[PDB]
């Protein structure tokens, strides 16, 4: 209902910023809590999910609609080639985005924690996530380590190259009115 | 830190990997080898949470409405409890807790180490006094006496 | 086998050497239930795995019937050309086939039709192209050139 | 000569559930209790990461199958055959067929907002765009050359004196395509605008797909779902558990609760792995087709069409190949 | 001509199993507890239907 | 009594469904659909005493 009951705890105000341990009475978290347009009648005041989540809550003091999506979890991919051929440094995927992601390695907002890590610098974005460390190029050789959507990592110019997939090679044959073409020398 | 130490065949640590030394390092903690061949590979560690709202209701802010129930005199009798609402009230159940004035406290369904921070929005004092023997038989089930 | 599911150690005997059979069947009994599910996990990954080794076995059981035993005449599944043979060679848990193909390969742009040049009605071949390299007619079989003189027995009406 | 779809499922969504976000969203007062079950992340999220790099081998096993690439030949008209199929440059800004036009449809930068459940799916490693690049190759070389094109390098033949080997194939004489080359040709033109109308409605390359797409999609359905239960906990939330019950109290509700959502995982990814067995069964199907019925003739009857076998053509579907 | 029988099977025996009967048919207050498991009724009894 | 409800893009509840009422209205909080395609389905038990 309109939280009657509370605790002596003081109010802060909320932040569209993402990941915050939001406490939207003794709903506890965190998330993304950009403020969005859903209806609310006034005898709900605590939206869910498809199926059963904190979804969108009623700011219970200033009385506005905000939706909750949750910190950018996702698998965290790194991609080497080998060590004993290369022991060069991983490029990574972040299974998230480019600008969520770049602007939380300017300070520790990720909890894999790398100590010394430097990168990034070639931070691209695919759509499978985001590979920081590796550097797109727009050649095309064949796909040598998968990373998704049609882009593929190697070891080239030596560094690590991000390069979107070719297929095989361009083969140009003529269909003719006339023309047959038959073999001679046999491997 | 998680840390991979390589022993050896006669007993000795001839070699070691730190976890978060490099995404490189990581690797090698997950998959528990030191020769990565080619590939890709996973540790499925994210993203921390820097900051907290913890906005809630009132901007009248009362507060202490159970005084006026506990410190209160008269309670009448099982059957003819009094049901009591409470509205708007902040209520501190700290100062309840620590100050040991009741025999028996089955903090059912929440807690009292927790009872302090979240929000309701309606509790109702249920008072009644009770013979002694049916103190512990006021709970959910015990139907058995007749209190 | 080193898990804790949800007891004080998954070293057993440590269990029953602490807390005295009333209060350790507790801990033994949670630690069972977690790490006899561990084994109905591990026998489900390996009856999983080994349908999916019966239908690459059963794949490789006809390839020893067509690839080794015969010639397959279909394409791509012995080898990768035209299929001459193979050699099923052993190795440890699996077979090492060794197709023998034979992937033409040395090509040639000529020209050819069906419509012969004959006063009667035209002909068409028994296994041929109707080949014409320079100023001479010839049938071949479609991978090799081989020219021979069109005649009665290559072509009919 | 009539024309048949027959359509393979050949992979399903790379679903990779985040064990810990499943589990336990985003509470290190759980992740604790959960750390002490050992190996049940880490080898649920390892048993279906080795599905999804295997869900583009299944694509790799199928499409990638000529090695060289082909262009799309300009005059789609072959001797008499019509090939409205064959990707045409001019007209469609998308670079697919028509008939593949007319597939996409008929089922179910876009990135995922990466709802609280803790689910997410991987992109398939080829594109749609890049599956319907071989399928243009597959048909044209097909059209083109033909025969040791499946065998290696391309050797270009005109599509009647292929055709004509084909029904040599069969065992009916080379004659009998010139004399009817006519009434083959219209006979084809007029089968294939039968498959433009046919699976327009009928839901029939719907029908063996939509099965992949919505039950491989439907156990992610029955997955989130699995949140909402109890458990025999008091509340379902797991923030609430936290919220309001001592963390020595809650390390029983908590544990009550994490023991039925991992099981609710090892029932999930065990019947990921057992989907995923059928789909392999059904990609090395397909993978044999299109090496026996696109890129050679078969002689082994009612596998690749339902008749005596002339030919026959890819059309690249979402995770799935629909032959003609 | 040597004939030769090769024995192939098609089928199973197409097993379906209530799920609410084989845990606890007669009472319903183990019913009303197996009720807060997850969709065990369901999915469960759909997956081998 | 089990009742299915839907719930607008909007917010507002369009239409509900009974699930006791008809057994085309079992089918409808069984596989938590209105449009069902054809065929057979389940929700199953039986015979009170």
């Amino acid at each position: 209902a309109p939280a009657t009951v509370c605790g002596p705890k003081l109010s802060t105000d909320l932040i569209k910023n993402q990941c915050v341990n939001f406490n939207f009475n003794g709903l506890t978290g965190t998330g993304v809590l950009t403020p969005s347009s859903k209806r609310f009648q006034p005898f709900q005041q605590f939206g869910r999910d498809v199926s059963d989540f904190t979804d969108s809550v009623r700011d219970p003091k200033t009385s506005e609609i905000l939706d909750i999506s949750p910190c950018s979890f996702g698998g965290v991919s790194v991609i080497t080639p080998g060590t004993n051929a290369s022991s060069e440094v991983a490029v990574l995927y972040q299974d998230v985005n480019c600008t969520d992601v770049s602007t939380a390695i300017h300070a520790d907002q990720l909890t894999p924690a790398w100590r010394i890590y430097s990168t990034g610098n070639n931070v691209f974005q695919t759509q499978a996530g985001c590979l920081i460390g590796a550097e797109h190029v727009d050649t095309s050789y064949e796909c040598d380590i998968p990373i998704g959507a049609g882009i593929c990592a190697s070891y080239h110019t030596k560094s690590i190259v991000a390069y979107t997939m070719s297929l095989g090679a361009d083969s140009s044959i003529a269909y003719s009115n006339n023309t047959i073409a038959i073999p001679t020398n046999f491997s | 830190t998680t840390f991979m130490l390589k022993y050896d065949e006669n007993g000795t640590i001839t070699d070691a990997v730190d976890c978060s030394q490099n995404p490189l390092a990581e690797l090698k903690c997950s998959v528990k080898s030191f020769e990565i061949d080619k590939g890709i590979y996973q540790t499925s560690n994210f993203r921390v949470v820097p900051s907290g709202d913890v906005v809630r209701f009132p901007n009248i802010t009362n507060l202490c409405p159970f005084g006026e129930v506990f410190n209160a005199t008269k309670f009448p009798s099982v059957y003819a409890w009094e049901r009591k609402k409470i509205s708007n009230c902040v209520a501190d159940y700290s100062v309840l807790y620590n100050s040991t004035f009741f025999s028996t406290f089955k903090c059912y369904g929440v807690s009292a180490t927790k009872l302090n921070d979240l929000c309701f929005s309606n509790v109702y004092a249920d008072s009644f006094v009770v013979k002694g023997d049916d103190v512990r038989q006021i709970a959910p089930g015990q139907t058995g006496v007749i209190a | 086998l080193s898990s804790n599911f949800g007891a004080i150690s998954s070293v057993l005997n440590d269990i029953l050497s602490r807390l005295d059979k009333v209060e350790a069947e507790v801990q033994i009994d949670r630690l069972i239930t977690g790490r006899l599910q561990s084994l109905q996990t591990y026998v489900t990954q390996q009856l999983i795995r080994a349908a999916e080794i019966r239908a690459s076995a059963n794949l490789a059981a006809t390839k020893m019937s067509e690839c080794v035993l015969g010639q397959s005449k279909r394409v791509d599944f012995c080898g990768k050309g035209y299929h001459l043979m193979s050699f099923p060679q052993a190795a440890p848990h699996g077979v090492v086939f060794l197709h023998v193909t034979y992937v033409p390969s040395q090509e040639r742009n000529f020209t050819t039709a069906p419509a012969i040049c004959h006063e009667g009605k035209a002909y068409f071949p028994r296994e041929g192209v109707f080949v014409f390299n320079g100023t001479s007619w010839f049938i071949t079989q479609r991978n090799f050139f081989s020219p021979q003189i069109i005649t009665t027995d290559n072509t009919f009406v | 000569i009539s024309i048949t779809t027959e359509v393979m499922p050949v992979s399903m969504a790379k679903t990779s559930v985040d064990c810990n976000m499943y589990i336990c969203g985003d509470s290190t007062e759980c992740a604790n209790l959960l750390l002490q079950y050992g190996s049940f992340c880490t080898q649920l999220n390892r048993a279906l990461s080795g599905i999804a790099a295997e869900q583009d081998r299944n694509t790799r096993e199928v499409f990638a199958q000529v090695k060289q690439m082909y262009k799309t030949p300009t005059l789609k008209y072959f001797g008499g055959f019509n090939f409205s199929q064959i990707l045409p440059d001019p007209l469609k800004p998308t670079k697919r067929s028509f008939i593949e036009d007319l597939l996409f449809n008929k089922v179910t930068d876009l990135i995922c907002a990466q709802k609280f459940n803790g689910l997410t799916v991987l992109p398939p490693l080829l594109t749609d765009d890049m599956i319907a690049a071989y399928t243009a190759a597959l048909v044209s070389g097909t059209a083109t050359a033909g025969w040791t094109f499946g065998a290696g390098a391309a050797l270009q033949i005109p599509f009647a004196m292929q055709m004509a080997y084909r029904f040599n194939g069969i065992g009916v004489t080379q004659n009998v395509l010139y004399e009817n080359q006519k009434q083959i040709a219209n006979q084809f033109n007029k089968a294939i605008s039968q498959i433009q109308e046919s699976l327009t409605t009928t839901s029939t390359a719907l029908g063996k797909l939509q099965d992949v797409v919505n039950q491989n999609a439907q156990a992610l359905n029955t997955l989130v779902k699995q949140l909402s239960s109890n458990f025999g906990a008091i509340s379902s939330v797991l923030n609430d558990i936290l919220s309001r019950l001592d963390k020595v109290e809650a390390e029983v509700q908590i544990d009550r609760l994490i023991t039925g959502r991992l099981q609710s995982l090892q029932t999930y990814v065990t019947q990921q792995l057992i989907r995923a067995a059928e789909i392999r069964a059904s990609a090395n199907l397909a993978a044999t087709k299109m090496s026996e019925c696109v890129l050679g003739q078969s002689k082994r009857v009612d596998f690749c069409g339902k008749g005596y076998h002339l030919m026959s053509f890819p059309q690249a579907a979402p995770h799935g190949v629909v032959f003609l």
